[PDB]
RNA sequence: UACCCGCAGAAGAAGCACCGGCUAACUCCGUGCCAGCAGCCGCGGUAAUACGGAGGGUGCAAGCGUUAAUCGGAAUUACUG
C-alpha cells in the first residue's frame, strides 16, 4: 500500500501564497 | 612515522566509539547470566534450551571478547611503539608500524558485521521510485532522484539497470523500477525507502511561487530460488501492455500490490521478471509485518531554495544541495545505518 | 484578598503619585515614576477609550485598596443610592474604615491604617471594629485603643498627617488620639484628578 | 459555643488565566504550513508581539480558567421596535 499513502492529502503538492506578487493582496496585515 | 602516529590515536577512538554504540555493559551481563546458567548442570538435561543459551553465550563473550581484544591488541601496540621509541633500533619500530593495521582491520570487519543485522543485506535489490501527486513538478523531482540514486550506484560500483520506466508527458518521470545488483546493495539502500520532501521555486510554474512535491522511493531485496512461500496462482493476474505487446504487470488480489516488467524483448522473460519481483515484495512485507510484531513516511526533506538538505529521522543537515544530488548521498545512508531504523 | 506586591510600580502604571508610601522621602527618589513598569516602560503607547477607563478605576481601586468584586458592589450600592453616582461611589470608599483612619493620621499609609484595623486598635463609638470594610457614620468618633495609643507608629503617622493637607469633613486630636467622622465628604473635599465617570462608564459595557 | 483576655514569633497561609485585533498587557530564544494554536478574522512554509519556553507585563484572586446551559448584545420575529 504504497502508491495509497502517496496519495493521502498529507502528501498534495502545496504552493507557497505569495506576499509581493500575485496573490500579494492582504486586506487586513498580520498586525494593526 | 607521523601517519603511523596518527593510525594508532584513530584506531583506539574508532575502537571506543564502536564499544558505545554496541552498549556493552548490558551485553556483558547478559553474557554472566548466561555463563552462570550454563555452568548450572540441570540446563543440559533439556536439550533445545541448552543450546538456545549455548547460541547466546558465544557470540555475547565473541562480541565483548572482540572488544577486549581490541582494548588490550591496542594497548601492546602502544607498548611496542614506546618500546621502540626507548630503544633505538629499526626493526622494532617496523613492527610497532605494521602490527596495528590487522587489529584496524578486524575493527572495521566487526563494525561491518554490526551494520548489516538483518539476512538480506547481501543481497542485490529493487529500488522503485514513484512520483508525487502534484504534476509535472513531482514527475520531475521523481526524475532527479532517479538521477541521484543511479549516480550513486555508480559511485559505490554497482551495476544499474532500468526494469521499467513511465515518462511525464511534460518533463520527468511518473514512475521508475531500477534494479541495482552488486555486494550489499540492498544492505546499504533498505535505509532510503520512503517520501522525499522536495521543496523549491518551479521552473514548471509560470509565476516564481515556490512548490512543495513529494515522491516515494521503496526498496526490496531480491530473493528468488533461496526462499519456500509462492504466489498462489489464483491471487496472480498478469496483464500485457503497450511498451514506451511486450511489457508485463502483475497483480495480487489478498494483498492489492503490483509489479511489473517491460525490459525484456519477449512476454515470457517479462512475465517471470515481474513473478521474482513480486516474490521478492510479498516476502519485503511479510519481514516488515514481522517486525512489527516484535516491536511520518517521509524521510529526507531538499530544500533547494533555502540550499538545505535534511534527512529527518536521522537529523544530519546538509548545505552542499548539489553534491548530495549528484549521488554523495552516502553520508545520510550511513548515519541512518548506524541509528539501526 | 490583598495586594502584596511592590507598591510605587502600581503608581508608575498609573502615572501619578498613589500615596502607597508614607511621604517621608519624595516618590522621584524612590522610583522613576514617569516611566512605566517593566522591559517595556520608556514606550508609551496610545491607550484606547476602553483603556483610559480602566486605568482610571484601576487607579482609584488601587489608591484605596480594595480588589475587584468589593468594588462592584459598591459601585452598585453607589447606583441603587440616590444622586450622582460617581460621587456616591467616592464617598462610600472615603467612609471605609481603614480610609477614614488614614485621613485621621494613625497610619502614615492607607496599608498601614488597615493593618492597625486588622490588629484591633480601632474602637468606633468605643466598641472595637475590626474591619477595614466598615462604613463609618456621620458623628462616628473613632479612636485609638488604649493599648495601641502607646505604639511609636502611630505618633509617626500623625505627624506625617500633620504636614500633609487636613480634611475639613473630620476633626481629630493629636493628644486624645479620637477624630469624629463629622459628616460624607462632598466632591469637592476630595481630589479632582479622579475621573468618576469613567469608572460609572466602565461599569456600563 | 459566640465573645473577651493572655502567650509566643513574620512567624503557618498565592495562585489561575491572558498579553495579534476585538481586549487590559511585548520582547528574546526554538521550530520552521511541522509541532501546534483558534471564540471569530486568522497564525506557522527560518528574523512568528498568534505555536512552545523564558523574561517582562495585564486582569482576576482563595480562587482562576475551560465546557454546558439561559437572557443580553440581536431593532436578527421588530407590541414598545
Ligand atoms: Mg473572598
Ligand atoms: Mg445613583
Ligand atoms: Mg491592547
Ligand atoms: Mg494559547
Ligand atoms: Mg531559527
Ligand atoms: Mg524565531
Ligand atoms: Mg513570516
Ligand atoms: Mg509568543
Ligand atoms: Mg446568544
Ligand atoms: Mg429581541
Amino acid at each position: 500500500a504504497i502508491e495509497t499513502l502517496l496519495h493521502d492529502p498529507l502528501f498534495r503538492q502545496r504552493v507557497e501564497k505569495n506576499k509581493k506578487g500575485k496573490g500579494s493582496y492582504m486586506r487586513k496585515g498580520k498586525h494593526g | 612515522i607521523n601517519p603511523v602516529n596518527n593510525r594508532i590515536q584513530d584506531l583506539t577512538e574508532r575502537s571506543d566509539v564502536l564499544r558505545g554504540y554496541l552498549d556493552y555493559d548490558a551485553k556483558k551481563e547478559r553474557l554472566e547470566e548466561v555463563n552462570a546458567e550454563l555452568e548450572q548442570p540441570d540446563v543440559w538435561n533439556e536439550p533445545e534450551r541448552a543450546q538456545a543459551l549455548g547460541k547466546e553465550r558465544s557470540s555475547l563473550e565473541a562480541v565483548v571478547d572482540t572488544l577486549d581484544q581490541m582494548k588490550q591488541g591496542l594497548e601492546d601496540v602502544s607498548g611496542l611503539l614506546e618500546l621502540a621509541v626507548e630503544a633505538d633500533d629499526e626493526e622494532t619500530f617496523n613492527e610497532a608500524v605494521a602490527e596495528l593495521d590487522a587489529l584496524e582491520e578486524k575493527l572495521a570487519q566487526l563494525e561491518f558485521r554490526r551494520m548489516f543485522s538483518g539476512e538480506y543485506d547481501s543481497a542485490d535489490c529493487y529500488l522503485d521510485i514513484q512520483a508525487g501527486s502534484g504534476g509535472t513538478e513531482a514527475q520531475d523531482w521523481a526524475s532527479m532522484l532517479e538521477r541521484m540514486y543511479l549516480r550513486w550506484a555508480e559511485s559505490r560500483g554497482f551495476k544499474t539497470e532500468i526494469i521499467e520506466e513511465s515518462e511525464g508527458e511534460v518533463a520527468g518521470i511518473k514512475s521508475v523500477t531500477i534494479k541495482i545488483s552488486g555486494d550489499y546493495a540492498y544492505g546499504w539502500l533498505r535505509t532510503e525507502t520512503g517520501v522525499h520532501r522536495l521543496v523549491r521555486k518551479s521552473p514548471f510554474d509560470s509565476g516564481g511561487r515556490r512548490h512543495t512535491s513529494f515522491s516515494s522511493a521503496f526498496v526490496y531485496p531480491e530473493v528468488d530460488d533461496d526462499i519456500d512461500i509462492e504466489i498462489n496462482p489464483a491471487d496472480l493476474r498478469i496483464d500485457v501492455y503497450r511498451t514506451s505487446e511486450s511489457a508485463v504487470r502483475i497483480t495480487h488480489i489478498p494483498t492489492g500490490i503490483v509489479t511489473q516488467c517491460q525490459n525484456d524483448r519477449s512476454q515470457h522473460k517479462n512475465k517471470d521478471q515481474a513473478m521474482k519481483q513480486m516474490k521478492a515484495k510479498l516476502y519485503e512485507l511479510e519481514m516488515q509485518k514481522k517486525n512489527a510484531e516484535k516491536q511520518g513516511s517521509q524521510i529526507r526533506s531538499y530544500v533547494l531554495d533555502d540550499s538545505r538538505i535534511k534527512d529527518l529521522r536521522t537529523g544530519v543537515e546538509t548545505r552542499n544541495t548539489q553534491a548530495v544530488l549528484d549521488g554523495s548521498l552516502d553520508q545520510f545512508i550511513e548515519a541512518s545505518l548506524k541509528a539501526g531504523l | 484578598a490583598r495586594y502584596l506586591g511592590p507598591k510605587l510600580k502600581l503608581s508608575r502604571r498609573e502615572g501619578t503619585d498613589l500615596f502607597l508610601k508614607s511621604g517621608v522621602r519624595a516618590i522621584d527618589t524612590k522610583c522613576k515614576i514617569e516611566q512605566a513598569p517593566g522591559q517595556h516602560g520608556a514606550r508609551k503607547p496610545r491607550l484606547s477609550d476602553y483603556g483610559v477607563q480602566l486605568r482610571e478605576k484601576q487607579k482609584v481601586r488601587r489608591i484605596y485598596g480594595v480588589l475587584e468584586r468589593q468594588f462592584r458592589n459598591y459601585y452598585k450600592e453607589a447606583a441603587r443610592l440616590k444622586g450622582n453616582t460617581g460621587e456616591n461611589l467616592l464617598a462610600l470608599l472615603e467612609g471605609r474604615l481603614d480610609n477614614v483612619v488614614y485621613r485621621m493620621g494613625f497610619g502614615a499609609t492607607r496599608a498601614e491604617a488597615r493593618q492597625l484595623v486588622s490588629h484591633k486598635a480601632i474602637m468606633v463609638n468605643g466598641r472595637v471594629v475590626n474591619i477595614a470594610s466598615y462604613q463609618v457614620s456621620p458623628n462616628d468618633v473613632v479612636s485609638i485603643r488604649e493599648k495601641a495609643k502607646k505604639q511609636s507608629r502611630v505618633k509617626a503617622a500623625l505627624e506625617l498627617a500633620e504636614q500633609r493637607e487636613k480634611p475639613t469633613w473630620l476633626e481629630v486630636d493629636a493628644g486624645k488620639m479620637e477624630g469624629t467622622f463629622k459628616r460624607k465628604p462632598e466632591r469637592s473635599d476630595l481630589s479632582a484628578d479622579i475621573n468618576e465617570h469613567l469608572i460609572v462608564e466602565l461599569y456600563s459595557k
